[PDB]
């Protein structure tokens, strides 16, 4: 079809809480070599976040329940692999479009860190299931994503930027679970959060509920990684 | 330790 | 093999994904033996699941195709996706459905698995109503009330009213009369029935059901004041 | 309406 209903479409889809339906839409819009409009570019997030988070959340609890366990753990090793596929092909999935028209096609500063953050996202995501001699480049290619967003972030944006802070709170989370470095992740959630307090003055009715909440994970981020 | 949350 | 499709079943359910654990449990079933009581539970859920968020979706749309009257455009989009929503549905519904046929009511030894089954194919058949529209609606409606009518009568006369099973049937057929039938004094009067009976002889409970035989007494009870205030 | 509980 054309963006428009596309895009109500994925609307549709996401009211009814099928995400497929909402990425498959989403995925199509972006095929259309456009660039996307903030609406469009949020929709294609929210579908694909909640796609791979369903293998994410099933992944969690069937690798759980392998190392928990002879012939029932070779079962669960089994089925955890399906879902890795599956939450790997999704990954690749969201990364293709970001390669191909995303990133590419992204003029300003706030497209390129938005479009970046997500790249950090979802090879962070293929890190969480990564085991060997592709665990490494995986890691770092995440890394580099989110370092880059991080850099024209603080540059271009303002500290209580929704896509800044995001990008904060995310790359935060990269350095705890991905290379355990809980201080590092610490201190970079601490930095956005606090630098953002002091200049809560800049927000916008348009976005200051999304720059409270993410001020709000980052916190919650923090405590965990200090409290047991 | 638990899963930290994110965007 | 049997074991090895359960266990994958119990596997799907703990990762939440329920088209893989109808799909197990449905090989299980399709092996032509009696399912055990666990086996027959994995089934029940795994369709319930799978059906029940396409029934979600469907509401949730068709209440988006409603709320967009006089907007042409938005209207259609809605309509054409519930459409869609309920193929999806429809092909849930009968597949569970020919399974109920093929093996599970046939294979039924017992009279509680008979009633067990005979609810499950009233459920679908409903669920098959819930968005059935035009001609075939009238015969749909008929094969759950004639499920249900079969199931009900079986379970009151071979368990005892405190069973859960019976609980069941008796909630889903009053369900079935209210929001199906439009008739709520019977939809009312099936549920309280239901209720009281059990509630008349709670000595019949048992040390491993009693807990699912309250919390179905809870929501007739429920549905009971629903269709009221 | 209101989708009354089944079960």
């Amino acid at each position: 079809m054309d963006k428009n209903e596309l895009v109500q479409k994925a609307k549709l889809a996401e009211q009814a809480e099928r995400y497929d339906d909402m990425a498959a839409c989403m995925k199509s819009v972006t095929e259309q070599g456009a660039e996307l409009s903030n609406e469009e570019r949020n929709l294609l997030s929210v579908a694909y976040k909640n796609v791979v988070g369903a293998r994410r959340s099933s992944w969690r609890v069937v690798s759980s329940i392998e190392q928990k366990t002879e012939k029932k753990q070779q079962m669960a090793r089994e089925y955890r692999e399906k879902i890795e596929t599956e939450l790997r092909d999704i990954c690749n999935d969201v990364l293709s479009l970001l390669e191909k028209f995303l990133i590419p096609n992204a003029s300003q500063a706030e497209s390129k860190v938005f479009y970046l953050k997500m790249k950090g996202d979802y090879y962070r995501y293929l890190a969480e299931v990564a085991a060997g001699d592709d665990k490494k480049g995986i890691v770092d290619q995440s890394q580099q994503a989110y370092q880059e967003a991080f850099e024209i972030s603080k540059k271009e944006m303002q500290p209580t930027h929704p896509i800044r802070l995001g990008l904060a709170l995310n790359f935060s989370v990269f350095y705890y679970e991905i290379l355990n470095s809980p201080e590092k992740a610490c201190s970079l959630a601490k930095t956005a959060f606090d630098e953002a307090i002091a200049e809560l003055d800049t927000l916008s009715e348009e976005s200051y509920k999304d720059s409270t909440l993410i001020m709000q994970l980052l916190r919650d981020n923090l405590t965990l990684w200090t409290s047991d | 330790k638990d899963k930290a949350k994110s965007c």
